[PDB]
């Protein structure tokens, strides 16, 4: 699991 | 052999922006190994963002967000500890080599 900050 | 680099960022954006970076990660029951010394890491970083202005790259390990350990932390968790700050996130990551 990826998050773009 | 293993070369770990610490360094202590921070990172300070426009609200019309974002810090430049995709974190990945992650059971729990982690043990940190010099290969792997955190869960949470850079998969990608926006050439010219504000992340790689202040030194931080591709493949690079989260070790601190904001002061706290997010070594053994979940991933929502940390995503959710960077929102906390708004626009400013002091990062504490390690560059692990060969």
């Amino acid at each position: 699991d990826e998050t773009n900050l | 052999d293993y070369i770990i680099k610490e360094k202590t960022v921070l990172l300070q954006k426009k609200d019309s922006e974002g810090f430049g970076f995709v974190l990945r990660g992650a059971i729990e029951e982690f043990t940190p190994t010099p290969a792997f010394p955190a869960l949470q890491y850079l998969e990608s970083v926006d050439e010219g963002g504000v992340a790689w202005r202040a030194g931080l790259r591709m493949g690079d390990f989260l070790i601190e967000v904001n002061g706290q350990n997010v070594v053994k932390v979940g991933h929502r968790q940390v995503v959710n500890m960077i929102r906390q700050g708004g626009n400013t996130l002091m990062v504490k990551v390690v560059m692990v080599t060969r």
